[PDB]
């Protein structure tokens, strides 16, 4: 079980890169990849990711094609460079959960028993946070109807670390806002 | 044994039949499945062993610094003074058996 | 000599439990797969093969690779409990062909049809025309139930290639002693 | 052996056909079709007293066709076993078939349910309970809904039919319904299952709901004719109106339990009327 | 010759082969387990390889709720903070750190 | 649907295509009659940079349009 | 018992073995007497190729059988 | 015998050799054509690092073979 996930900026930026570049291979609505990370205690920290070739069909949810061998090879190379990260889960984009997703989950749950799914919404929206995190569990469902497998939400937050925030703060220097604000920042918040 | 051979396998042919069934099924299933499975498991783990050993070979470069462990603690951790006259804690000993080390 | 990538597409439906052939249908299919994959490898050292299973939905149990031994090692432990489904198997085979590394390679799908099949011709013809426009070769082996589906397959292969098309073979066999002996001559003929 | 069918066709229907066709399937070695057809033929309403001989033929085929889907073998064996009436030899036979069939464990669950079912008929606490608990663990670790679930829940409902556990029975019967197909059962069976469920809930220790129950289709359907006072009183609780001149009628209708436990039912409806009036 | 004698003899031969393959399986299993223990030793070494070492010193006085004055064995003294979840109550003057 | 490709050498070449096609198909036709490797082809339309992964209709290309081919000289 | 190992180089070698021997043992004897290690080589019998998990008696190999040796990996 | 040497920058360089040639001779050819010291070149074929003691008749190379070159990069 998990009580919260902490996501670093680097993964967010790499996901934007993936979504922009994919046009080089063939038009698709969404993209998919692995998340690497680590466990402290019931809190999960994500810190890297990489692409994986994926294909889909727009109507039939019985048809799709991930790829085992690319995944295993790339994880081998990444492990040869560094050893403290391990497989933790996966991500896809697109704004709404697709029926298909559980069928993917029960695949790569084999590579990590506690596979957690993070949805990152690459194109903007005004109201709030960009990402969502979900975990898969069966249920009693009712007084009496068939048990099944679905996701439940888990609370999500965006983290930072030393020498990742410095680059961010440098990139964001041109546009800045008051640290505390004097009735010009608190009043906006209420709106 | 002689009791089963005589009173059953000879006289009660159905017991020979059940012997045949059990022997055939168990023999073929276990031999094929376990021999194939274990042989490929062994090959894979041998190769991964080889890669890890290659990784450890490089880091053992020649230049070393003579040092003496002053104290040892379990929480596996050691306090070293080194002949440059420096003192360092460390939380993990590394490429030697922590049970083999002693003050 | 031609550079092409080949997918073998094999059945583990429940009918394979039976035993008209000498040991069982499975073992026969194993020997057939062995012979064909060795043929397609030996004919050209850079080509590659992959393996797909149709029963109870399509499992892409090996991504396209030039290594042959993995295919054999993986092919075992197919315990026949599935029911057939033809169309989704073909669709996912096309989908996986869409992502060759060496996009100079030609496109081939080889399928073993060892079971009765239920389908509507109005779907099959449309799949056929899709592969027409996409220029995909198809090769089929019957063995078992000629009466049930011989006409459907005749129509499929006929529409898919013709009008001086290649004449992609459609093999059929009596319940003779061996698969290999018939399979040898007509579909495969290296050089 | 191979003459067994030609001479045996004199028993039951299909004399030139089903026996000859069985021989044809046997000689073709199309093991699958043969298994289908034997399972089908056992269903025939003929008394099928020739259990031992046809079982001898079953052993002859299975002696190496047993690579077949074992579950079908288990269920046809169950259809054979129900024929005979000596319990003890039946138990030995079941233990033998359980020890031989051991790969697909759902067959093991099914067999265990049959063993417990036969055992309960003569004495329950010692064996049955323990076999229910011995089976529930394995059932959990199965991915799908499967098929054995119905039978198992039927067993556990019968075991909890020792009336004092009303409430527990109330849940498990529902689980059974949560596993059968669209109700396509004998109408009398359906309506009497719904009747017993109604009563078992109505006395139940822990149950206050009476909202969801009224929607379950079997109850709303199979009692819109005769014995509607039960639906009437079930609504009476749902609304919470205290006046129940109807349980007096139920006393004559259902003297068992509902005539003795009247005080408890009165107390339930009493406190149940608060949750309405405050709402 | 006789069905019972042929069945007996082939039964004994088949059982002999049964025990032979069982021996093969047992020795394979044991050797594999030993290899797994070698593997886990190698992996423990690989993850240990990334440690860093640390300076040993002593806390002088405490200065403010988050600032401490500390001194190395033979280096200069320093002004430093104290880590998350570190139970500062233990940080009596003179303690080893 | 004919389309005119212009090179830096001054040559204009006319290719007949259909609106269903995709840029990699056009580059394959170039490799056909130009012989320059498709990886060594870069295509600009009205200042935009075309992708090998997409359809002609994604760029609203109409009949008889001009596309410019540019080579890559990093191999110097 | 003798087996003709033929390589694609036209070399013929006589091997005396017993049918109970597993493939790994036959490869071991090959390595011992030839020098060629077992991993760089594969064996074929009328298209049937062998594996450690199968005995020599499986596949129906007989006395004086012809075997094809095909090397694997690049040059040493 | 004509061969192709690729590199990480996309540079491609044809070269003519004979299978009697030893590897260090090839590195000498690279040096004289490009202008790079023999120490700094490292050579890869099919995923194996090549070695000086061997001819191209060893490693069973054929013409039109794609080799890769990588630099001895260092820092300090």
């Amino acid at each position: 079980a998990v009580q919260k996930v902490v996501v670093h900026p680097l993964v967010l930026l790499s996901v934007v890169d993936h979504f922009n570049r994919i046009g080089k291979v063939g038009n698709q609505k969404r993209v998919v990849g692995v998340l690497l990370g680590s466990w402290q205690k019931k809190v999960l920290d994500v810190s890297n990711s990489f692409a994986v070739p994926f294909d889909e069909d727009d109507k039939d949810d019985s048809v799709w094609f991930l790829d085992h061998d690319y995944l295993e090879n790339m994880y081998g190379m990444f492990k040869k460079v560094n050893a403290r990260e391990r497989i933790v889960g996966w991500y896809h984009t697109g704004p709404k959960l697709h029926k298909n997703d559980i069928a993917i989950n029960e695949l790569m749950k084999r590579y990590c028993p506690n596979s957690v799914l993070v949805i990152i919404d690459v194109k903007p929206k005004d109201l709030g946070l960009p990402t969502e995190a979900y975990i898969s569990v069966e249920e009693v469902h009712d007084d009496g109807t068939p048990t099944s497998k679905t996701f439940e939400h888990v609370t999500s937050e965006i983290g930072a670390e030393e020498a990742e925030e410095v680059g961010v703060e440098h990139l964001l220097r041109d546009i800045k806002d008051t640290t505390v604000g004097t009735l010009s920042q608190r009043i906006t918040n209420q709106v | 044994e002689q009791d089963g051979i005589g009173e059953e396998v000879l006289k009660m042919s159905t017991e020979e039949i059940i012997q045949r069934t059990r022997l055939l099924d168990s023999e073929i299933k276990i031999m094929k499945s376990e021999v194939l499975r274990v042989t490929h498991e062994l090959q894979a783990m041998k190769d991964k062993i080889k890669e890890n050993s290659e990784k450890i070979k490089v880091n053992k470069t020649l230049p070393y610094l003579v040092s003496n462990v002053i104290e040892l603690l379990d929480v596996k951790c050691a306090v070293i003074k080194t002949s440059t006259r420096q003192t360092y804690f460390l939380p993990v000993i590394g490429l030697v058996d922590a049970e083999k080390l002693k003050p | 000599m031609v550079l092409e990538s080949t997918m073998v597409c094999v059945d583990n439906s429940e009918y394979m439990r039976n035993g008209d052939f000498l040991p069982t249908r499975l073992q026969a299919q194993q020997d057939a797969v062995n012979i064909v994959c060795h043929s397609k490898t030996r004919s050209n050292p850079e080509n590659n093969v992959g393996l797909i299973t149709l029963a109870n939905d399509c499992e892409v149990l090996t991504t396209l690779t030039p290594d042959t031994g993995r295919i054999l090692s993986k092919l075992h432990t197919v315990q026949p409990k599935g029911k057939i489904t033809f169309c989704t198997g073909i669709r996912v085979a096309h989908l996986a062909l869409k992502h060759r590394q060496g996009k100079n390679h030609k496109m081939r799908i080889i399928a073993f049809v060892g079971s009765p099949v239920e389908d509507n011709e109005k779907d099959l013809v449309k799949l056929a025309k899709r592969l027409k426009k996409e220029k995909v070769n198809v090769d089929i082996i019957n063995f078992g139930e000629e009466e049930v589906n011989t006409e459907k397959l005749t129509a499929f292969v006929n529409t898919l290639n013709g009008k001086d098309g290649t004449g992609s073979h459609l093999v059929t066999v009596p319940p003779g002693p061996s698969l290999a002996d018939a399979l040898i001559s007509s579909p495969i003929l290296a050089g | 052996v191979p003459g067994f069918l030609q001479q045996s066709q004199n028993s039951g229907p299909g004399q030139p056909a089903v026996w000859h066709r069985l021989e044809e399937l046997y000689t073709k070695k199309l093991w699958h079709q043969l298994t289908l057809q034997v399972l089908d033929f056992v269903q025939d309403p003929c008394f099928a007293q020739g259990d031992g001989l046809i079982k001898l033929y079953e052993n002859f085929i299975s002696e190496f066709e047993h690579r077949v889907n074992p579950l079908s073998l288990v269920e046809i064996i169950l259809h054979v076993v129900r024929q005979m009436t000596d319990p003890n030899v039946a138990l030995t036979f079941l233990e033998k078939t359980r020890e031989k069939v051991k790969s697909s464990d759902e067959a093991v669950i099914l067999c265990k349910t049959a063993i417990g079912a036969l055992k309960l008929n003569i004495g329950d606490l010692q064996v049955t309970k323990e076999t229910i608990e011995d089976v529930e663990e394995m059932l959990n670790n199965l991915p799908g809904v499967t098929s054995v679930h119905s039978r198992f829940y039927d067993l556990s409902s019968k075991y909890y039919q020792t009336i004092g556990n009303h409430a527990s029975y109330y849940k498990d019967a529902l689980r059974f319904l949560g596993c059968v197909d669209i109700k396509d059962l004998p109408v009398s069976e359906q309506q009497e299952r719904a009747f017993t469920l109604g009563l078992a809930g109505l006395l139940g220790e822990g149950v206050f709901n009476f909202g969801e129950l009224l929607m379950h289709p079997v109850l709303e359907s199979l009692r819109n004719t005769d014995r509607q006072w039960l639906i009437d009183t079930l609504y009476a609780f749902n609304s919470g109106n205290v006046e129940r001149f109807q349980t007096l009628k139920t006393a004559w209708g259902q003297q068992p339990d509902l005539a003795a436990n009247e005080a408890q039912l009165l107390r339930k409806i009493q406190l149940l009327c608060l949750m309405e009036m405050t709402f | 010759a006789d069905p019972r004698d042929k069945a007996l003899q082939d039964y004994r031969k088949k059982l002999l082969e049964h025990k032979e393959i069982d021996g093969r399986l047992k020795e394979l299993r044991e050797q594999l387990k030993e290899l797994t223990k070698q593997y886990e030793k190698s992996e423990n070494d690989l993850k240990a390889l990334q440690s860093v070492g640390q300076i040993v010193g002593e806390v002088l006085k405490q200065l403010t709720e988050e600032k401490f004055i500390v001194k190395a064995t033979n280096g200069p003294r320093y002004v430093v903070g104290c880590r998350r979840q570190l139970d500062k109550s233990k940080l009596k003057p003179g303690t080893r750190v | 649907m004919q389309i005119f490709v212009k090179t830096l050498t001054g040559k204009t070449i006319t290719l007949e295509v259909e609106p269903s096609d995709t840029i990699e198909n056009v580059k394959a036709k170039i490799q056909d009659k130009e012989g320059i490797p498709p990886d060594q082809q870069r295509l600009i339309f009205a200042g935009k940079q075309l992708e090998d992964g997409r359809t002609l209709s994604d760029y609203n290309i109409q009949r008889e349009s001009t596309l410019h081919l540019v080579l890559r000289l990093r191999g110097g």
